[PDB]
């Protein structure tokens, strides 16, 4: 399946640089090795079109009712330090509402579901990890294999438990 | 005879036992320090000078650790298969020759005393698995005895054909038989096969489920503490030793190179001594190289891939030699 | 009174020499602590091997953020661990809950489950956090008292 | 990993006492300019020529040397 | 799995090739079979890393690279004429994501706002920066040190005394870690 | 047994035992009987009722 | 410890006799527990529990064996 | 005394010291139904084509050791052996 | 470059190797009476080294006297046994 949520749904600078999706054919472990051999190419090569693209300009928007000012600024002016002094204690508010938000994360489609309720505080953070989903996928891909085959698919899948369990 | 016949016993013991168990420490030494470099490290350089001391600190360590042994099953039987596996693993060294005829046991029927002992070896793995009272490592070590089973069919297959080319199971005589070439040139392929039979003889990678954690079911020596992981590491590194010993004399011209005593001995057991090096160097060499082959392909390697090649040459070498008239005499000569 | 701090010199330097952890690699701490055997660290250097098995381990480095649901697997293998030995708890989660200290499903440190020989803080500590605290303990091993213990008393 | 040329080099510029002695230690054989000295008396020493990251080293002053 | 719209040009791969139909010589097959040629390849590659530098450093004496944003053990900081920094703003005990600051403070004796108690459990910290990056003053920092594991659990509960002795200990680091990062904050 | 022949002199016969009795014949019989299920309780006989017919 | 010295020796051969004056849990409001009733409970990790050590099989499990395979002849 | 039997003793006693250094010096505390299921034919299969199979080896081991005797015609006879198995 | 240090390990192996040899060169050299031994030997081989013994008083010793001493056609040794015939 040709299939990338970079290609598919673009964020932050993807849609800016050029790189190729690797895609399998027999959907085993030997092509999804393949697969990550070619996207470690990928990835290098979106590194350098990065280092070359890379704009002048801040890091951080520039609203200080969303981002902490520049320290000096905090120290020099009256407005700035309020801001300062509101985002570390209360924080910035949200507009109320509720999204999904994807990303392609190195094991996968990884997305959050986050519920604002207008405060500085989230109601509600649901994180979607792709591990939790291909563990629940093992049965399907291991019932009638071989005992001797599980190392393989269990490191086929990129398992990091912190993702799993959250 | 000149002095003593109990104190020339004694001093040949000593000279053969007691070298040989510091060769075997240190080769874990260099099997540490090899794969480092090959996996741009350093290994052991911190346990005595450059790390010379290393083996002694894992030894002294495990031998002073506190050994928990099954639930009381037996005290005899639990020691039983280590005692067995390191005794028979070391009894092999006495019939190899430093030299012609400089062996602790000179023996005609050489040959077939090291399979003898290497079969009376399998037994402790065997015997250690199921007295551990433990189903799922008695598998393991249940496909341990089946690889070394079958790869000892691999070994004496191949030693027939060398047999076939000496003439003669003592392993001085196929020493000297090679003053005319080393028999790694006539019987390449043998070589090459003897050489993966001796890895997978010894539980070594890619054959190392044995020891493998990380396969799901493997790694039976994995549950061995204290004394019992002494008895069982010891007996292995002292069995490779033995297998490229054994690989030198069969295919490398054994003690040959490539007026007083002391020097044509030191040279007979360096050369022999360089032999054996290059061909431990070759087994670490493989385990850092490869990885690791699941139970049911190294065993349809070893009964579709090797053995039917080596039934093949046991039919092949002998008409070789007979078209030659090259049959050679089996009196005693060399 | 000599003779027995040189076996107590002897027994404590292949302590020191040949020390075998048994990494309970619970989370992201684990990742430092595989970053110990690699070529930068190479702990097997210094005679350090990891061991998949607590019998044949000498030290638990507990590297990892420790729920309830997995307390009683680590009591187990602590106690299948051959004496002499010695746990290492490594990170915040592992010394005192962490992040999640306030979390219905952790353990506020594994002090709670089994005794610790050397805290490490950090979250992660870093590799060569994780390297000082292991010559601390073997610091605690030299100058553990052995044959002059019995000595004594 | 020192190679034959390196250590060679080193045991000339440094003597086989200081050279036995820096093996007692670091284990290894390393030579350099001394940078300075700090308070408890552990020395400093610099080579640029040295591979990455190990152009900087301590020698302790203490035998029970510690971080 | 395909896209909507029309197949891709060339998705549908060509028909599998039988024995008989592949362009690579018997000799060459079977001596690959045989000698294992991509298996001494890849014990070549060894022999050639085998012969180049190791990438090891030989810790303590040698050390790794921190940079002057390194998140270590936290420190409280004075002013060169050695007043405290800390004026009790709490704003480091408000936003610390773990709760691992506690505070209390009145006015000193001379009418000065001062903490009283200023307690960093640092098995609870998770040495995000957070604290740093609020400070108004630069009184709470975190050091470049790392290397401070204890014997028992107690000894990593700082109070007030022991990190006002860090920052004593470790200001000329502090100040240059400063000094090399505050055009970035 | 074979320890005795090899002290004798009859070396390969001995060493035959060896390698084919301990070293094929015995592995298989400990194999067939360590994977099968046994109750040593099932198996035990009166071994006194049997001694006169023993002695005879 | 070798559990074996003079004065063990020759505390064998006392008695325990219990002094009628001295206060017992009674006084404590405790009731001692007999024996007997915490051998199986601190033993029961030393009983053998192998397959091989079994009572024999009941005519019940005779029976039912012969409703299974016992060797994967495939495998 | 013959080397063989002095070494046999020697490795023997090697075995012993370390048993003993670690029943006498390790520490020892008292740190001390089932299932059942089908086993593999194939472990019977691996050990009966090792037997038969190290047999027809051991049967070949003379003919190694007096191949100048034996000539055309003993070969022969060791081929058609080695054709039947 | 060479990691040297990775090599030691097998110099102390190769040295070992040549310990070995060279040690039991020597201490059956002086065994045999200063002169190399014998390896191959067989029944013939055996004969002829008793049949030394009783010119000589050693099983290597060498005469080339055309001429036997006194008392050889009374020592040839007839070996006894108890048991194994
Ligand atoms: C085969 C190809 C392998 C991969 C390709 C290697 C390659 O191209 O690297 C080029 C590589 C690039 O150059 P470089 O890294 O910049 O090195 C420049 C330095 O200035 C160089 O400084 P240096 O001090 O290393 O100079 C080396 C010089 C000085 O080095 C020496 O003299 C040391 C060698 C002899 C002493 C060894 C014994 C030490 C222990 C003795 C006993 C102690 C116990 C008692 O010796 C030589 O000229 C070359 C001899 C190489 C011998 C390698 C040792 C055997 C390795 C395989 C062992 C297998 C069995 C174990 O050159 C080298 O690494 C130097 C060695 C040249 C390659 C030799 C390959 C031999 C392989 C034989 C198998
Ligand atoms: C034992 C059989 C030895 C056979 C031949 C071995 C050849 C290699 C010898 C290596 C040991 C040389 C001495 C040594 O390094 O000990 C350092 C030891 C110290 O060990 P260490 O671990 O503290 O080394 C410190 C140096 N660093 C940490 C940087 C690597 O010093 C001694 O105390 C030596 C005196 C006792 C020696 C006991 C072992 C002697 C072995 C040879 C006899
Ligand atoms: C096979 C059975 C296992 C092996 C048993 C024999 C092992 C070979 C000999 C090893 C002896 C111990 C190592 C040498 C002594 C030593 O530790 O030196 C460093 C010791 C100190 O060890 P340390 O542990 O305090 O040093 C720490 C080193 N770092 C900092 C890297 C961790 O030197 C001394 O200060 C005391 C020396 C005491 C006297 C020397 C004892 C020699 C005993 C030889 C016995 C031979 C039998
Ligand atoms: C040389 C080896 C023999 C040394 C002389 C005998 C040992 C010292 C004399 C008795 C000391 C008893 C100490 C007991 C103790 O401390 O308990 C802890 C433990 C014993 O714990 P334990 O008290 O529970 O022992 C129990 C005993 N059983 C099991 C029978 C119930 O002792 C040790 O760990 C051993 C330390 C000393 C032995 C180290 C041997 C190393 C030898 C290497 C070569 C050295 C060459 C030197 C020249
Ligand atoms: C010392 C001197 C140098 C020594 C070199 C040692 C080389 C490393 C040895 C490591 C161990 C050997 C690894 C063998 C790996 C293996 O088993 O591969 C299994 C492979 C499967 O092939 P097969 O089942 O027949 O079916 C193929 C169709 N897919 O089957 C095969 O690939 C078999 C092909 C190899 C045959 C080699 C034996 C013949 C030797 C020449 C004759
Ligand atoms: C085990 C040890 C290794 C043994 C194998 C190594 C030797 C291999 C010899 C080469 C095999 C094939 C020889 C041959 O003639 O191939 C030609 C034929 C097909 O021709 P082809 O190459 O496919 O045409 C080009 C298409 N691109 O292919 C065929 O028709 C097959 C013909 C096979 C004839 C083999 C004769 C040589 C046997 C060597 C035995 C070695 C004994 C010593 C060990
Ligand atoms: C019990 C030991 C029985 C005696 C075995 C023996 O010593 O014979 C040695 C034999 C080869 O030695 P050989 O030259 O034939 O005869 C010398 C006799 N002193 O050696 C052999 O043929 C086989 C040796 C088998 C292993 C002997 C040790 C068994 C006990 C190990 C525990
Ligand atoms: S302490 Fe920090 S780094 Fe370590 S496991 Fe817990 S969260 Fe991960
Ligand atoms: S450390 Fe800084 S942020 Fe925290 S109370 Fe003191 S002044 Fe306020
Ligand atoms: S580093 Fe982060 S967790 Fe630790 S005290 Fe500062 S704000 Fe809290």
């Amino acid at each position: 399946v040709p299939w990338d949520v970079r290609k598919s749904s673009p964020y932050d600078a993807y849609d800016q640089v050029e790189f190729d999706v690797p895609v399998g054919i027999n959907g085993d472990c030997y092509d999804r090795y393949l697969c990550r051999m070619e996207e470690f190419r990928q990835s290098l090569r979106i590194i350098h079109q990065c280092l070359n693209k890379m704009p002048a300009g801040p890091v951080r928007y520039e609203d200080y009712k969303i981002t902490p000012p520049p320290r000096a600024a905090m120290k020099e002016n009256m407005e700035a330090l309020i801001h300062h002094f509101l985002l570390f204690t209360k924080g910035y508010a949200v507009p109320p509402g509720d999204t999904y938000t994807a990303i392609e994360a190195p094991k996968g489609e990884m997305g959050v579901y986050v519920v604002s309720d207008g405060s500085e505080r989230p109601y509600r953070v649901h994180i979607r990890a792709p591990g939790f989903a291909h563990l629940s996928g093992f049965d399907h891909i291991t019932r009638g294999h071989l005992l001797a085959d599980a190392v393989a698919v269990i490191g086929t899948m990129d398992l990091v438990f912190g993702e799993v369990d959250r | 005879m000149s002095y003593s016949q109990t104190i020339n016993s004694l001093v040949e013991v000593v000279l053969v036992l007691v070298p040989s168990l510091v060769g075997i420490a240190y080769v874990t030494v260099g099997e540490r320090k090899t794969m480092g470099s090959m996996q741009r490290r350093l290994g052991p350089n911190a346990v005595g000078i450059y790390g010379l001391l290393q083996a002694f600190a894992d030894a002294l360590k495990l031998l002073l650790k506190e050994y928990v042994g099954p639930t009381q099953a037996n005290l005899v039987l639990f020691f039983l298969g280590p005692v067995i596996t390191l005794i028979f693993s070391l009894l092999g060294y006495a019939v190899i020759p430093y030299g012609p005829g400089l062996a602790v046991n000179d023996l005609s029927t050489g040959i077939l005393y090291m399979l003898a002992v290497s079969s009376l070896a399998t037994y402790g793995i065997l015997l250690a698995g199921w007295s551990a009272n433990s189903k799922y490592a008695f598998l393991g070590s249940l496909r341990s005895t089946a690889q070394l089973i079958s790869y000892e069919l691999v070994l004496s297959s191949s030693i027939l054909l060398v047999i076939m080319l000496s003439g003669s199971l003592s392993l001085t005589v196929i020493v000297e038989s090679q003053r005319a070439i080393w028999y790694i040139l006539p019987l390449l392929p043998v070589f090459i096969i003897f050489f993966i039979g001796s890895v997978a003889e010894t539980n070594r990678a890619p054959f190392d489920l044995a020891e493998a954690e990380s396969e799901l079911v493997s790694g039976f020596m994995t549950e061995h503490a204290a004394v019992i992981f002494v008895f069982f590491f010891l007996a292995e590194y002292g069995s490779i030793v033995l297998m490229c010993i054994l690989t030198s004399i069969l295919f490398l011209g054994g003690y040959l190179l490539i007026n007083a005593p002391t020097v044509e001995g030191s040279f007979y057991g360096l050369s022999l001594g360089v032999k054996t090096s290059i061909l431990i160097f070759v087994f670490i060499w493989t385990r850092a190289s490869f990885p690791r082959i699941r139970f049911d392909q190294l065993m349809s390697f070893c009964w579709t891939v090797l053995l039917p090649i080596l039934f093949a040459l046991i039919v092949l070498v002998p008409c070789i030699l007979y078209s030659f008239n090259i049959f050679p005499v089996n009196i005693s000569l060399l | 009174q000599y003779a027995l701090t040189t076996l107590d010199i002897i027994t404590n330097w292949a302590r020191q020499g040949s020390f075998w952890p048994m990494t309970f690699g619970l989370a992201c701490c684990a990742v430092e602590m595989m970053h110990l055997s690699t070529p930068r660290y190479d702990q097997d250097r210094l005679g350090i091997i990891f061991r998949a098995s607590p019998r044949q381990s000498d030290v638990m480095i507990v590297a990892g953020t420790l729920t309830n649901k997995m307390a009683p697997a680590l009591r187990q293998v602590y106690d299948q661990m051959p004496d002499p030995r010695w746990v290492i708890s490594m990170g915040s989660c592992a010394n005192g809950g962490g992040y999640y200290h306030y979390s219905y499903s952790v353990v506020r440190g594994c002090d709670r489950i089994v005794p610790v020989d050397v805290y490490v803080p950090g979250c992660p500590p870093t590799s060569e956090a994780l390297m000082y605290g292991i010559f601390q303990l073997q610091r605690k091993m030299r100058n553990t008292k052995i044959t002059r213990m019995w000595y004594r008393k | 990993m020192s190679y034959p040329t390196r250590t060679l080099a080193n045991l000339r510029k440094i003597g086989l006492k200081e050279y036995f002695r820096q093996l007692l230690y670091i284990g290894d054989t390393k030579y350099g300019e001394l940078v300075g000295v700090d308070k408890f008396g552990n020395k400093f020493y610099e080579n640029k020529e040295e591979l990455p990251l190990r152009t900087r080293w301590v020698d302790y002053a203490k035998h029970d040397y510690d971080a | 799995a395909t896209p909507a719209g029309p197949p891709p040009k060339n998705f549908r791969l060509p028909p599998p090739k039988n024995w008989d139909e592949e362009s690579e010589s018997t000799i060459d097959k079977v001596g690959k079979y045989f000698l294992m040629t991509e298996m001494l390849r890849g014990m070549y590659v060894l022999l050639e890393q085998f012969f180049r530098p190791p990438y090891t450093i030989y810790y303590p004496f040698e050390k790794g690279p921190i940079s002057p944003r390194f998140r270590g053990e936290h420190a409280l900081r004075r002013y060169p004429s050695g007043e405290e920094r800390c004026i009790a703003c709490k704003l480091c005990e408000a936003v610390c994501p773990a709760q691992a600051i506690t505070i209390e403070a009145e006015e000193r004796a001379d009418g000065s706002r001062r903490t009283t108690r200023y307690d960093i459990d640092m098995t609870k910290c998770i040495y995000c920066g957070f604290c740093q990056e609020s400070c108004p003053v630069d009184a709470i920092v975190e050091s470049p040190n790392a290397e401070y594991a204890t014997e028992t659990r107690e000894e990593l509960l700082y109070n007030k005394e022991k990190l006002l002795a860090n920052g004593d200990k470790w200001e000329p680091e502090l100040a240059a870690a400063i000094r090399a990062d505050a055009p970035y904050r | 047994v074979s320890f005795y022949l090899i002290l004798i002199g009859l070396n390969f016969v001995g060493l035959s035992y060896l390698i084919v009795y301990i070293g094929a014949v015995s592995i298989l019989f400990l194999f067939i009987l360590m994977l099968i299920n046994i109750r040593t309780s099932e198996l035990q006989s009166n071994t006194s009722n049997s001694i006169p017919l023993t002695i005879l | 410890d070798t559990g074996l010295s003079r004065d063990q020796v020759e505390r064998e051969f006392h008695d325990q006799v219990i002094d009628p004056t001295a206060k017992t849990f009674k006084d404590l409001g405790m009731e001692p527990t007999d024996i007997s009733k915490w051998t199986y409970h601190y033993l029961l990790p030393y009983r053998p529990s192998t397959y091989y050590d079994l009572p024999p099989s009941t005519e019940k499990e005779m029976r039912e064996e012969r409703k299974y395979l016992h060797v994967l002849d495939d495998q | 005394m013959s080397a063989m039997s002095i070494y046999i003793i020697f490795v023997s006693i090697i075995a012993i010291l370390f048993l003993a250094i670690d029943l006498i010096f390790a520490p020892h505390n008292p740190y001390k139904s089932q299932s059942r299921s089908p086993f593999n034919i194939s472990f019977f299969i691996y050990g009966l084509v090792f037997l038969l199979l190290d047999l027809e080896i051991l049967l070949l081991y003379p003919f190694a050791v007096s191949e100048y005797v034996n000539s055309a015609y003993g070969l022969a006879a060791a081929l058609i052996f080695i054709g039947i198995i | 470059p060479v990691p040297f240090e990775t090599l030691i390990p097998y110099g102390i192996i190769i040295a070992m190797f040549g310990v070995t040899g060279a040690g039991m060169a020597k201490v059956r050299h002086m065994f045999n009476g200063d002169k190399r031994h014998r390896w191959s030997v067989d029944q013939w081989d055996k004969q002829q080294m008793e049949r030394d013994r009783r010119l000589t008083g050693h099983l290597r010793g060498q005469t080339d006297n055309p001429i036997a001493p006194p008392g050889f056609e009374f020592n040839n040794p007839w070996k006894v046994x108890x048991x194994x015939x």
